[PDB]
RNA sequence: AAUGAGUCCACUUUAAAUCCUUCCGCGAGGAUCCAUUGGAGGGCAAGUCUGGUGCCAGCAGCCGCGGUAAUUCCAGCUCCAA
RNA sequence: GAAGCAUUUACUUUGAAAAAAUUAGAGUGUUCAAAGCAGGCCCGAGCCGCCUGGAUACCGCAGCUAGGAAUAAUGGAAUAGGA
RNA sequence: CGCCGGGCAGCUUCCGGGAAACCAAAGUCUUUGGGUUCCGGGGGGAGUAUGGUUGCAAAGCUGAAACUUAAAGGAAUUGACGG
């Protein structure tokens, strides 16, 4: 990508991972990408938004899609941050 | 002991398999649309090539600014400029690995002549130019694969004594008009 | 006349998804090759890499299957390699090259160096593994050409990549595996994590939620 | 593993010359037991003079008669066992000829169903065997 | 219509010649002024065409071919490679 | 600037010296090329001749030389016979 | 009932590897370099012949070549057969 010129040449811009960092590739069917609702600050009802993880196939097949999770919604302000 | 100078090279190389189909019709193409004689013009040609590019990667790998890079880049450019391969707006090395030998054997003299419109039909082009009917600027030249430069291009033309240029009509129309008039008054 | 049961398919059909790449992306898996041949019409060849007659021993003689492998795709940038093993030689070539169609992948291509033009080469060095096979792609300059096998010069001609210095180990007299391996070399190019892919990610609505409407009304059943 | 020392050229080179002496072909080539034994002496050709006609059984599963030529070569006069190949070519070969004789192929390797036969026939008394066979020449009489 | 390859006058060449080069005069219609070596099962481009032979004669670097319908031998024809 | 280096080496960079030919490579239409080292420009003619080349690189290890000083080896005060 | 260290092992695992059987080492290997010793190079002939050397002997150690051959092997699969 980013020939001299300054065009952009490839097919697509591939995801990464949101705890590990590594490429999530275009044959990988064990890779989630899952959006987490937010609420609002005063009544907690569904305001529209979301929050979005993507995490690959090597750590969902680790076990440690759940603590990633769980760390990347204490990073976001997702619940608790004291749990 | 003697004052002879034995030094030589060969000129071409065989490709490393043979009987590949593709690569058969492929050199098939080219002998048949530029009018060759073997397969050995179509290797010469490709020889020729891969010495270019050779040099051209070998200066690549060198640093910018490199005396010798200047040096040889410039000379290998203007070479391939001053040849009509290459054009003077791509003026770097990147053009020189984009060059194809197709390059190469449209600047043969048989394709100028096929293509000045002096004769029809490139195998036509090879027989007058082996008869001695040809000149670049003045110089006779009975040689097929003469590389035209881009500035003995608006030279080329018919030879003064040939009969498509200058009098003095071949043996065949002499023998043919005398027998004519011996068997006429 | 293709009608769809897929999710995927039912969008793919209606013109709601268009231009694979973000299949792709998402990562989804393709179970139908109308998808492929809808986004890559008349740009596909395909080409019988070998025809092998397989055989198991029964107690009234041998029965021979036949195994053919077909690779497909454009040359612009997207190859699969598919297998099918059959009583008869043109049911087999029908099926594998379906699967080939199901299991085709994006190319990524890069440069040798100086970055002028189109990319033409692998973008690093990238290695396969399929049984003994070991195939190892390597970026050339250009006007190299590909310098391989006849087998994964087939694969990688059918890629898109025009240069390519190549280097293979093992039986590769196993035309299965070693095609098996220059395929996988060429998947693990988007496998692969580059300095210029360091840019952090932004996630964007997959397709089963940013078309979710048309999927209930018009996918579930009717 | 091997040792990778910056100061180790002696150990890596005296292990290679010692463990390249455990491959035939450098065995062959760098011994001289098998330039000993060969008869051509490390020679291409050689000439000899047929002693008689002989034929030799095919191996199995083949069934023939390859008829071959017992030649006492001029140097060094040991004898060899030379095959004469085409359709008709023994009747050509007359009992005190001088032969020229050729490898068979396989660089001193018995070749095809011939057992233990290493050498060709080309050029029974000097004309070639090829030009008889063809018409192209007959023999000097 | 065009041309050499040859035959050959002269120049030139050279110590003297020869060869090339230059140039008179002759020199092509099966332009008989005649392209050959290897191959045609696979590896490996190219025939399951025909006649003969019948585990013989032979081929075949290697797998293999041949026991009276040989895609492989011996030939003709037709193709392939340089 | 005369003298010396508060260790000595390895290493690295530079500079000298490593025959020519061969190889790489610049220039030059041998009619093209393999080659060669040659050539090119005006003559309306005195022109009682003018211009230009025959480059450059590479040449292991050992030896010589001048900068660097990380890495690796090594050395100085313990019976103080120390600065 | 636990914790730490060093042991002999076990189960389980898409760590990774491997031709596979399998292996937490047989992993961290074409993304190939922590240190080092011994050792293999198609099958036979042959661990034979010969020389040397050790031993009371039996034998041990060191150790060819001529010649011969297109496979010999490994791991898995399907059948067939199994007193
Ligand atoms: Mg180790
Ligand atoms: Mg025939
Ligand atoms: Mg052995």
């Amino acid at each position: 990508m980013q020939n001299d010129a300054g065009e952009f040449v490839d097919l697509y811009v591939p995801r990464k991972c949101s705890a590990s960092n590594r490429i999530i590739g275009a044959k990988d069917h064990a890779s989630i990408q899952m959006n987490v609702a937010e609420v609002d600050k005063v009544t907690g009802r569904f305001n529209g938004q979301f929050k979005t993880y993507a995490i690959c196939g090597a750590i969902r097949r680790m076990g440690e899609s759940d603590d990633s999770i769980l760390r990347l919604a204490k990073a976001d302000g997702i619940v608790s941050k004291n749990f | 002991p003697v004052a002879r100078s034995w030094v030589c090279r060969k000129t071409y190389v065989t490709p490393r398999r043979p009987f590949e189909k593709s690569r058969l019709d492929q050199e098939l193409k080219l002998i048949g649309e530029y009018g060759l004689r073997n397969k050995r013009e179509v290797w010469r040609v490709k020889f020729t090539l891969a010495k270019i590019r050779k040099a051209a990667r070998e200066l690549l790998t060198l640093d910018e600014k490199d005396p010798r890079r200047l040096f040889e880049g410039n000379a290998l450019l203007r070479r391939l400029v001053r040849i009509g391969v290459l054009d003077e707006g791509k003026m770097k090395l990147d053009y020189i690995l984009g060059l194809k030998i197709e390059d190469f054997l449209e600047r043969r003299l048989q394709t100028q002549v096929f293509k000045l419109g002096l004769a029809k039909s490139i195998h036509h082009a090879r027989v007058l130019i082996r008869q001695r009917h040809i000149r670049v600027r003045k110089q006779v030249v009975n040689i097929p694969s003469f590389i035209v430069r881009l500035d003995s291009q608006k030279h080329i033309d018919f030879s003064l004594r040939s009969p498509y240029g200058g009098g003095r009509p071949g043996r065949v129309k002499r023998k043919n008009a005398k027998k004519g008039q011996g068997g006429a008054g | 006349e293709w009608m769809p049961v897929t999710k995927l398919g039912r969008l793919v059909k209606d013109m709601k998804i268009k231009s694979l790449e973000e299949i792709y992306l998402f990562s989804l898996p393709i179970k139908e090759s109308e998808i492929i041949d809808f986004f890559l019409g008349a740009s596909l060849k395909d080409e019988v890499l070998k025809i092998m007659p397989v055989q198991k021993q029964t107690r009234a003689g041998q029965r021979t299957r036949f195994k053919a492998f077909v690779a497909i795709g454009d040359y612009n940038g997207h190859v699969g390699l598919g297998v099918k093993c059959s009583k008869e030689v043109a049911t087999a070539i029908r099926g594998a090259i379906i699967l080939a169609k199901l299991s085709i992948v994006p190319v990524r291509r890069g440069y040798w160096g100086n970055k002028i033009g189109k990319p033409h080469t692998v973008p690093c060095k990238v290695t396969g593994r399929c049984g003994s096979v070991l195939v190892r792609l390597i970026p050339a300059p250009r006007g190299t050409g590909i310098v391989s096998a006849p087998v994964p010069k087939k694969l990688l001609m059918m890629a898109g990549i025009d240069d390519c210095y190549t280097s293979a180990r093992g039986c590769t007299a196993t035309l299965g595996n070693f095609a098996k391996a220059t395929f996988d070399a060429i998947s693990k190019t988007y496998s692969y994590l580059t300095p210029d892919l360091w840019k952090e990610t932004v996630f964007t609505k997959s397709p089963y939620q940013e078309f979710t409407d048309h999927l209930v009304k018009t996918h579930t059943r009717v | 593993g091997k040792c990778r020392g910056l100061r180790t050229a002696r150990k890596l080179r005296s292990h290679r010359r010692d463990q390249k002496w455990h491959d035939k072909q450098y065995k062959k080539a760098h011994l001289g037991t098998a330039l000993k034994a060969n008869p051509f002496g490390g020679a291409s050709h050689a000439k000899g003079i047929v002693l008689e006609k002989v034929g030799v059984e095919a191996k199995q599963p083949n069934s023939a008669i390859r008829k071959c030529v017992r030649v006492q070569l001029i140097k060094n006069g040991k004898k060899i066992t030379a095959f004469v190949p085409n359709d008709g070519c023994l009747n050509f070969i007359e009992e005190n000829d001088e032969v020229l004789v050729a490898g068979f192929g396989r660089k001193g390797h018995a070749v095809g169903d011939i057992p233990g036969v290493r050498f060709k026939v080309v050029k029974v008394a000097n004309v070639s065997l090829l030009a008889l066979y063809k018409g192209k020449k007959e023999r000097p009489r």
